[PDB]
């Protein structure tokens, strides 16, 4: 369907089928086609005008994808979307990945679980970020 | 002394009251905050 709406020039209908499909892709612990669909959306949304609020969440998703693979490619990562788009640092999502690498880096365990309540008590998480913390949190 | 101890006690009291109303006054404020965020 995403192919046949591209292939119909009908833009903004398109891209929530490929996010509907990277979301679930992410479900089946293959991660790069994930992180290919978020950032590609992202930077494609950062230029619309009503759509740029949004892109910033878009990128947070990734970075989440981005850090089962291994924590030296998050840090790394965040950094690369920083520079482009600075307003993403006054986001919660750059506080929060700060925080928990922070606590991952010694193994503090109980410093990563108490933020995530935290931000969890300020607003209620999802069911698909709740899964993917647990996930990271076992390592 | 009974003055002083009942005026004492009456001051004890609006120790409590104070701390009722700055209590009240946090709580304001963090459900302010939850209901901001909320909206957008």
């Amino acid at each position: 369907s995403a192919d046949y709406y591209k292939g119909e020039e009908s833009n903004s209908s398109a891209n929530k089928c490929l996010l509907k499909v990277a979301g679930y892709a992410a479900q089946l612990e293959q991660y790069q086609k994930a992180i290919d669909i978020y950032e590609q959306v992202g930077t494609s949304a950062m230029d619309s005008p009503l759509l740029k609020y949004s892109a910033k969440d878009y990128f947070f998703k990734a970075a989440l994808c981005h850090f089962c693979i291994d924590m030296l490619n998050a840090k790394l990562a965040v950094q690369k979307y920083e520079e482009l788009f600075p307003a993403f640092s006054d986001s919660r999502e750059c506080k929060l990945m700060k925080k928990l690498l922070e606590a991952h880096e010694e193994q503090n365990v109980d410093s990563y679980t108490e933020s995530v309540k935290e931000y969890d008590s300020i607003s209620r998480l999802d069911q698909w970020l709740t899964t993917m913390l647990l996930r990271i949190k076992k390592t | 002394m009974a003055e002083d101890a009942d005026m004492r006690n009456e001051l004890e009291e609006m120790q409590r009251r104070a701390d009722q109303l700055a209590d009240e006054s946090l709580e304001s404020t963090r459900r302010m905050l939850q209901l901001v965020e909320e909206s957008k």
